[PDB]
């Protein structure tokens, strides 16, 4: 998924370039500097977010294996609220009768 | 005599709850290192936007006219 | 691994491409573009890699980045929780472990003959 | 019925209810944090 | 070799000779640490698992000089409060090993590599 | 009792005494069982415990 959001952004900064670039002579190039800054701006911020999301990469065993435990846990703690429903419809349904 | 259709007991090794999984894949210790973002942002002053624009836009996912505008842009 | 170098890399190119182009470039500012051109390469490179790699991974760090959450913090909230419903299970079974007592010695004092019984069985 | 066999079984009855509303109970409130 | 230094001032002075926590001083932080070179380090702070007195301070100078010259900015300020948690430690009771007289004027050749009077005299301050 | 019924018990028909070991096996099958949630509450033996102890019920 890192790999296709990676290729996805990729493919986005490369049209925005492309855009800016064919859109470079039409505006005024005072405001085309303030344009190719907000841009750089734009394509920093995607970098860092990308780089922050590779740093995440590295630890997502560490939140599979506690996901893992969570719904270990939770299955065991389905069951106990079972066991006390079963109780519950047997000592309250099935002996009346 | 015996006891009527007493079943076998299960094993005495198995999973259970109260057993600490973290300690058995050896996770506990970088709990011990965690034990940042707002806390450091915190830390710092208790001692003592275009992100929101940007952030869907990244959820979702010449050389002639460029000198020109580096020439004239200066201004 | 060489990806995050890579975007490290992008990511100085752009950033000394914005602060060339921000001031008056007297050289060829064509030398950013192509800083810029060789960053979406390896970007691209990188995604092609990835892709090799086969790496997943869900969209709820994204939002916390986009708060700047770091990983690690992310994973504290994972391990917080894990040892959390790890030591309420626990707790479960100590109590469920001393009613149990209590039911085995009352079970003793108000009926010790099938107790016993059930002691010699077990 | 009302005789002595029916409330022994009323009482067996409200003997496994009141167990599990102990139960109930103790897992509904409890200390929150302290590192009642 | 700055953190070499910052080695030289942290599991050398702050830990009075504990020979597991100076082999550790930067495998205790382990998510915090380089790992693929953590095991490199623990090869070379095994070695340095005993303290070591390093007497000689000019060849830290000599490869200043070739070296940014942020960093003695850094080497003063990686002294600064890692006496100051020596001397804190000192006051409040478990530091009965200090870093000695020898280790203290070898500090004092440390500050007039550039002569950063403005940031070490504040420290000189709260010292005295 | 014969038909649709498993039988533990024998001929013999100790009334009151059927009474109290149906009364017996069930509380300290009820702690077994406890025990059992405690060790493996997600084992598969646990409807075998349910059906034997509604075996006692009936």
């Amino acid at each position: 998924r890192l790999s296709t959001l990676i290729e996805f952004l990729l493919h986005r900064a490369y049209s925005e370039l492309m855009v800016l670039t064919d859109l470079l002579p039409r505006k005024s190039d005072v405001e085309r500097k303030i344009e190719i800054v907000q841009f750089a701006s734009r394509t920093r911020q995607l970098f860092v977010r990308l780089l922050a999301l590779v740093k995440w990469a590295n630890n997502a065993g560490k939140v599979e294996k506690c996901a893992m435990i969570s719904s270990f846990l939770d299955q065991q703690a389905i069951l106990f609220v079972d066991t006390a429903d079963r109780l519950a419809s047997l000592a309250r349904d099935a002996l009346v009768h | 005599g015996p006891f009527y259709l007493m079943r076998e007991l299960p094993g005495s090794t198995e999973l259970t709850g109260s057993t600490n999984l973290i300690t058995h894949y050896n996770l506990e210790q970088a709990y011990n290192k965690f034990c940042v973002k707002e806390k450091l942002s915190n830390f710092l002053p208790d001692l003592p936007l275009r992100s929101l624009i940007e952030k869907p836009p990244i959820l979702s996912s010449g050389t002639m006219l460029a000198g020109f505008r580096l020439h004239t842009g200066p201004l | 691994h060489l990806e995050e170098h890579l975007e490290k890399f992008v990511e100085n190119i752009r950033q000394l491409g914005i602060i060339v182009s921000d001031f008056q470039p007297s050289s060829q500012a064509g030398l950013n573009q192509k800083l810029n051109f060789i960053v979406t390469g390896l970007q691209d490179i990188d995604k092609c890699r990835q892709q090799l790699h086969d790496i997943t991974v869900p969209l709820e760090v994204f939002e916390y980045i986009d708060q700047g959450r770091n990983p690690q913090l992310y994973t504290k909230e994972c391990l917080e929780r894990a040892l959390a419903k790890n030591e309420q299970v626990k707790g479960k079974i100590d109590t469920m472990k001393k009613f149990k007592s209590l039911l085995i010695q009352e079970l003793s004092k108000v009926f010790p003959e099938d107790m016993a019984k059930y002691r010699s069985i077990r | 019925m009302a005789d002595r066999l029916t409330q022994l079984q009323d009482a067996v009855n409200s003997l496994a209810d009141q167990f599990c509303n102990a139960i109930g109970v103790l897992q509904q409130c409890g200390p929150p944090a302290s590192f009642a | 070799a700055i953190k070499k230094i910052t080695k030289d001032i942290l599991k050398v002075l702050n830990r009075k000779g504990t020979a597991e926590t100076d082999q550790l001083a930067p495998i205790v932080p382990l998510n915090p640490g380089d790992l693929t070179f953590l095991g490199g380090e623990d090869g070379q702070k095994r070695r340095r698992n005993r303290p070591e007195a390093f007497p000689t301070a000019e060849d830290i100078f000599a490869k200043f000089q070739h070296l940014s010259h942020y960093d003695q900015h850094q080497v003063t300020a990686q002294v600064s409060r890692n006496v100051l948690e020596q001397i804190t430690s000192f006051a409040l009771g478990m530091s009965y090993h200090l870093p000695l007289v020898q280790h203290v004027q070898f500090i004092f050749d440390l500050m007039e590599y550039s002569l950063s009077i403005s940031g070490l005299i504040d420290f000189a301050i709260q010292l005295l | 009792e014969s038909q649709g019924i498993e039988r533990l018990h024998p001929m013999q028909f100790d009334h009151k005494k059927e009474l109290r070991k149906l009364n017996m096996s069930i509380l300290i099958n009820f702690l077994d069982l406890l025990d059992i949630l405690i060790r493996s509450p997600g084992s598969i033996k646990r409807e075998e415990k349910l059906e034997d102890l509604k075996l006692l019920f009936v």
